[PDB]
RNA sequence: UGAGCCCGGGUCGAACGGCCUCUAGUGCAGAUCUUGGUGGUAGUAGCAAAU
RNA sequence: GGGACCGAGGACCGCGCUCUGCAAGGAUGCUGGCGUAAUGGUCACCAGCGACCCGUCUUGAAACACGGACCAAGGAGUCAA
RNA sequence: GAGACCGAUAGCGCACAAGUAGAGUGAUCGAAAGAUGAAAAGCACUUUGAAAAGAGGGUUAAAUAGCACGUGAAAUUGUUGAAAGGGAAGCGCUUGUGACCAGACUUGCGCCCGGCGGAUCAUCCGGUGUUCUCACCGGUGCACUCCGCCGGGCUCAGGCCAG
C-alpha cells in the first residue's frame, strides 16, 4: 500500500475457510408460520416468506393481522410450525426486492445542542409502508381462506402448565 | 469609577432577563455537581460537552459563538479534577453586536 | 489501526497473590511469600485445603509477559529524551512518567508523548487544563 | 465521587479540651458515653447527681462489678458507679464550652453535646502508673428548620 | 576489531545502554535505527551503518558511516538530504544503502516511515490544541497548597457568615428594602419594626 | 510463578535513584534472645512496702 | 442428525484431492452491542464445599517435652596464618 | 593530617551535667539522655478558671513546626461510619449482596477536485562549511515537479464482548 511497513506486525498465514451456503432445516418452507422466541416480538406468531443467506430469515406478519412488519429474525430464534398457508398471488419481484441487504441495514449548533436528549423515535418510511402493502394484499386474502387462521395469527404462543415442549409437536 | 465601567461597558442600561448555560470539561464526570451549579442560578440548563467518549471536542469559543445565536447571555465552565469541580469559569456572552465579555476564572476547593 | 500491536489474548493463571502461612494471625510476618521449611508444614506438604505455593507452572505465556491490560509494556521515562527512545516501538510499549519527575517536566513529557503517538500511563498527575 | 459528611459551621459549634488530666482514663470514658448526644443543662444536673450520689453512669466496656442498685433501671444496666472526680472534670470543661459559647453568641438554652471523646494521655514517669486522659468536645446548637414557602407556577 | 569492540559493548558496559526489566535492552545512542541493543543495531559495533534523522527544521537526512572514517569521528557521518516525496525517499535510501546489510536498509526505511508519519501527526495535533486553546498547566505547588488552605481556615473564621448574612438581613428590614408590607416577614413581625 | 518492582492520592522538607563492576558489620518468628515501647489480667486483687 | 469444550500458528514452500479451487502443514465470514459505564479492584458480610498451632526435640511412628502476651530496632559459619 | 569505618539500641561507658546521676561498709560497679524555626519573630491582647489546661486573636512560607517542639511506623487506644455475632475465631476454592474507588481503540491514513503559500522545482545568480561532493544561507520566480494549508466529495482501516 501507501506506507511501507513500520513494525514487525506479520501477515497472517492463509486461511483455508471457504463460505459455503447454509441449507435450512426441512420445516422451514416459505409460507411456514413461525413463532419468535425472542426480541421485542417475542411470542408473535408471523409467517416466513423467504429463507436468507447466514440463517437469517425473512419474515412478514403480515401487519395488519398481529402487528409485526417485513423484519429478519434468526433461523434458531424460531420455532417452526406445521401450518402453512399459500403464497399463491404473493408478488415474488417484491420479495427478491426485500431481501436484499441493504433494504433493513440503511459538528454544528444542532449537533451540540442536542447532546443527552433522546431522539424522536423515526416515523415510518412511504417506501417500507408501500413494500409491506403490496405483499400483505394477496397474503392477507390467502390467509382469510382458512378458518380460524386470522385469529391464530392474531395471538400469542405461551406456555400453561402441563406444557411440556419436549413432547408438544408444532 | 469611570476607569473600570470604560474599559467593561458592558458589565457596569439594565441587564436583561437572564439566561445560563452550564457545561463541564471534555469527557467530564461531574454531572451531578454541574446540574447542582445549574441549580444555584435561575434559568439555567445543563449540557454535557462531549456526548461520548470517542466524539467530536467543542471549544470554549464554539460553544460561546453558539450560546449567543441561540439567545443566552452567560456560560460557565465546570472544570474538573479527580471527578471533584476544581474551576469556574465565567464567560459573559452578552447581547446584540458587541463581542463576548470578560473570562473571569476561579478555583473552587472545598 | 491507532491502538496497541495485535497480541493473542491475555491469560492470567492466578490473580491472587500467594500469602504467607500464618500472616493473618500474627502482625510480625507479612504477606510476602516464605517457603515453609519444616517437614510436617501442611503447605509444603501440599495437603487440601492449604494455601498454595507458587510454582513455575503458573508462569505467563512469553508472548503476554510484562504486558499491561491494553498491551503495551511498560516503560519509565524520566525525562523529554526516554520518550524519544519509543519512537520505534510507541504499539509494543507504552510511558510510564517517573514518581520523581516534576510538573513541569511531566508537561514536556505529555507533549512530546502525545506527537510520537505513546500511551502515558499517568498523564493526569500533577497537571491541570486551562482554557 | 462521593462527598463526606461536612462539619457544621463554626459559628454553630463550640469547642473545649482538656489535655494530661490526672483522672482515670476509664471513668471518664464510661462518664463521657454516658452524657454523649445530650443537652447541655440535663448534662450539668446529671454530673451534679452523680457527685450527689443521686444518680450513677453506667458501666459498659471497663465494668469492674462494684455498683448493682435499682440506679441502673435508668440505662438498663446491672453495673452503675459513682465517678466523682469523673463528673467534676467534666462540669469543668462543659461550663468552659458554656463559656465560650456565649462569647461567640450562641444561644446557651439549646445547646447539645454533639461529640465528646476521651484519649489516653502519656504515662506519668514515677513499678505502679497513673492513667491520665485526655478529653475534648464540640458543643452545638439545635439544628433549626425554617419553613419552605410554595413553589410559582410559571 | 569490530567484533572485539561488540563483546565489550554487550557483555562489560556501554554508557548507552537502557536495561529495563520488560525483557529487552534499549540503546540511547542518537545514531541507532531502532531503539533496541542488538547486534544489528548498534552503531558503534558496525563500522559500517546507516540511521535516518529529523532536522530541527524539519528536514529528513540519511547518515553513512564507513569504516574508513573511523578514527575520524569528526568526520564519521556522510550526511545526504531525503526527499519529500515519500516515494523518492524510499528510493533514495536503496540506491545509497546499495550492498549493505538488509537490515539497515528495512529498518531505515521504517525510520523513514515512522518520521514522516509523526510529523503528519505532529500537524494534525496542533490544528487541533489551537482550535481547542486549551493548555496543560500545572497544579499547585504544595507549598501555596498549604499556605491557602492555612489562610482558608483563618478567613472562614474571619467570616462569621451565619452572623454577617443575619446581620446584614435584618439591616435591610430596617431600612426598607423590601418596601411596605413586605413579603419576606409575617405582618406582626414587621409592626415590631415600628 | 516468587523474593520483590513501578505508578496514582495524602503527608513531607533536602537530598536520592537505574546500569555495569568492587566491597561487606548485608535479608529473621522463634534463641525461658537483648534494649525500648505497649496490652489482657483489671479499675481486679487490696490500701502491706514504694509513691 | 443433536450437544458440549477448544481455535494453538501467522507471507509462500509439504502431502494430497472430487483440480477455473478444496474440509489438503492449527477460524474465517456476516451481523450486533460497548462510555452518567463495558469491565475490573479492595473491603465488610452471607452462602456451598474444604481445612488440627507453628518451631524444636525423641521415636518406626504418633503421643509427651521445651519455646511462643504483642510490636519496633538489634541479632548468630566471620577474619588471619 | 587522613579513611571503600560507625552514624545516636550504632560508634569509646560518655556527640549532652559522664566516670556524671546512682548503688555498695568498702574494694569496686556504673547508666539514661542529640534535631523548633532561616530568624524567637518563643503566642501581645480579649476571655473561661487554680492548670505542665482551653476558646478567640496574633507570629511565621508552615504552628496538625508552640521549648510535650524535623519526619512521626507498628503494637496499643478513643470517637464516628458500615456489616456481622444461637457453645471459638482466623484460612482455601467459588459466587452473590452492599459500600467506596478506577475508567475501555492514543480512537486515522489514503485518493480526487479547486484555490493559496512554500521549496529538496529552474541545466537562474551570489556566498559559506566541508568527509571535495555533499550540505547550509541570501536573492530571483512558478514552465514543470514535489510538499504543506484551506473548502468540498470519497475510500478503507481499526479495541473488547456476543449471536
Ligand atoms: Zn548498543
Amino acid at each position: 500500500q501507501k506506507w511501507y511497513p513500520a513494525e514487525d506486525e506479520a501477515q497472517p498465514k492463509k486461511v483455508r475457510k471457504a463460505v459455503r451456503p447454509w441449507t435450512p432445516r426441512k420445516s422451514l418452507q416459505p409460507g411456514t408460520v413461525l413463532i419468535l422466541l425472542a426480541g421485542r416480538f417475542r411470542g408473535k406468531r408471523v409467517v416466513l416468506l423467504k429463507c436468507l443467506d447466514q440463517g437469517v430469515l425473512l419474515v412478514t406478519g403480515p401487519f395488519k393481522i398481529n402487528g409485526v412488519p417485513l423484519r429478519r429474525v434468526n433461523a434458531r430464534y424460531v420455532i417452526a410450525t406445521s401450518v402453512k398457508v399459500d403464497l399463491t398471488g404473493v408478488d415474488q419481484a417484491k420479495i427478491d426486492e426485500v431481501a436484499q441487504p441493504k433494504y433493513f441495514t440503511a459538528a454544528s449548533e444542532e449537533a451540540f445542542f442536542k447532546q443527552g436528549e433522546k431522539p424522536q423515535k423515526k416515523p415510518v418510511s412511504s417506501t417500507r409502508a408501500a413494500d409491506q402493502k403490496a405483499i400483505d394484499k394477496a397474503l392477507i386474502a390467502n390467509i382469510k381462506k382458512v378458518d380460524m387462521l386470522a385469529s391464530y395469527l392474531a395471538s400469542s404462543f405461551s406456555l400453561r402448565k402441563g406444557d411440556k415442549p419436549h413432547l408438544m409437536k408444532f | 469609577p469611570d476607569s473600570l465601567t470604560s474599559q467593561f461597558p458592558n458589565l457596569f442600561e439594565p441587564p436583561p432577563v437572564p439566561k445560563i448555560l452550564v457545561t463541564t470539561g471534555i469527557n467530564g464526570t461531574i454531572h451531578k455537581e454541574a446540574e447542582e451549579i445549574a441549580s444555584i442560578f435561575p434559568n439555567a440548563t445543563y449540557i454535557r460537552r462531549t456526548a461520548h467518549r470517542y466524539a467530536y471536542k467543542y471549544s470554549v469559543r464554539e460553544i460561546a459563538k453558539f450560546a449567543k445565536n441561540r439567545g443566552y447571555t452567560a456560560l460557565l465552565v465546570v472544570q474538573e479534577d479527580q471527578k471533584r469541580p476544581s474551576r469556574l469559569v465565567v464567560v459573559h456572552l452578552n447581547g446584540e453586536g458587541v463581542p463576548p465579555g470578560p473570562t473571569l476564572t476561579y478555583t473552587i476547593r472545598n | 489501526m491507532v491502538a496497541a500491536k495485535k497480541h493473542v489474548p491475555i491469560v492470567k493463571k492466578r490473580t491472587k497473590r500467594f500469602m504467607r502461612h500464618q500472616s493473618d494471625r500474627f502482625k510480625c510476618l507479612d504477606s510476602a511469600w516464605r517457603k515453609p521449611k519444616g517437614i510436617d508444614n501442611r503447605v509444603r506438604r501440599r495437603f487440601k485445603g492449604n494455601l498454595a505455593m507458587p510454582s513455575i507452572g503458573y508462569g505467563s505465556n512469553k508472548k503476554t509477559k510484562h504486558m499491561m491490560p491494553s498491551g503495551h509494556k511498560a516503560f519509565l521515562v524520566h525525562n523529554v529524551k526516554d520518550v524519544e527512545l519509543l519512537l520505534m516501538h510507541n504499539r509494543t510499549y507504552a510511558a510510564e512518567i517517573a514518581h520523581n519527575v516534576s510538573s513541569r517536566k511531566r508537561i514536556d513529557i505529555i507533549t512530546r508523548a502525545k506527537q510520537l503517538g505513546v500511551k502515558v500511563t499517568n498523564a493526569k498527575a500533577k497537571v491541570t487544563t486551562e482554557v | 465521587v462521593r462527598y463526606a459528611a461536612t462539619e457544621i459551621a463554626p459559628t454553630k459549634s463550640a469547642r473545649a479540651r482538656g489535655s494530661y488530666l490526672r483522672v482515670s482514663f476509664k471513668n471518664t470514658r464510661e462518664t463521657a458515653q454516658a452524657i454523649n448526644g445530650w443537652k447541655l443543662q440535663r448534662a450539668l444536673t446529671f454530673l451534679q447527681n452523680v457527685i450527689d450520689k443521686k444518680e450513677a453512669v453506667p458501666m459498659r466496656r471497663y465494668a469492674g462489678s462494684t455498683g448493682r442498685t435499682a440506679q441502673g433501671k435508668q440505662w438498663g444496666v446491672s453495673r452503675a458507679r459513682w465517678p466523682v472526680k469523673s463528673a467534676q472534670f467534666l462540669i469543668g470543661l462543659l461550663k468552659n464550652a458554656e463559656a465560650n459559647a456565649d462569647a461567640k453568641g450562641l444561644d446557651t438554652g439549646n445547646l447539645i453535646i454533639k461529640h465528646i471523646q476521651v484519649n489516653q494521655a502519656p504515662k506519668q514517669r514515677r513499678p505502679y502508673m497513673s492513667n491520665p486522659c485526655h478529653i475534648e468536645l464540640i458543643l452545638t446548637e439545635a439544628e433549626e428548620t425554617v419553613q419552605k414557602s410554595e413553589a410559582v407556577v410559571r | 576489531s569490530d567484533e572485539i569492540v561488540w563483546q565489550i559493548i554487550n557483555q562489560q558496559f556501554c554508557a548507552f545502554k537502557l536495561k529495563t526489566t520488560k525483557g529487552q535492552n534499549f540503546c540511547r545512542n542518537e545514531y541507532s535505527v531502532s531503539g533496541l541493543c542488538n547486534r544489528q543495531s548498534c552503531p558503534l559495533a558496525n563500522s559500517r551503518y546507516a540511521t535516518v534523522r529529523q532536522s530541527p527544521k524539519g528536514t529528513i537526512y540519511l547518515y553513512i558511516k564507513t569504516i574508513e572514517r573511523s578514527h575520524m569521528p569528526s568526520k564519521w557521518w556522510e550526511k545526504i538530504k531525503l526527499s519529500q516525496n515519500y516515494q523518492k525517499a524510499l528510493e533514495q535510501i536503496d540506491q545509497r544503502l546499495q550492498f549493505f546489510p538488509k537490515f539497515l536498509i528495512h529498518k531505515c526505511k521504517q525510520r523513514l516511515t515512522r518520521l514522516v508519519q509523526v510529523a503528519i501527526r505532529m500537524r494534525r495535533i496542533a490544528a487541533e490544541e489551537a482550535r481547542l486553546g486549551e493548555k496543560l498547566v500545572p497544579k499547585m505547588a504544595p507549598k501555596i497548597k498549604k499556605r491557602e488552605e492555612a489562610r482558608e481556615r483563618k478567613a472562614l473564621a474571619a467570616a462569621k457568615l451565619e452572623r454577617t448574612i443575619e446581620r446584614e438581613l435584618l439591616d435591610r428590614l430596617r431600612q426598607g428594602a423590601y418596601g411596605d408590607q413586605p413579603l419576606n416577614c409575617n405582618p406582626q413581625i414587621w409592626k415590631k419594626v415600628l
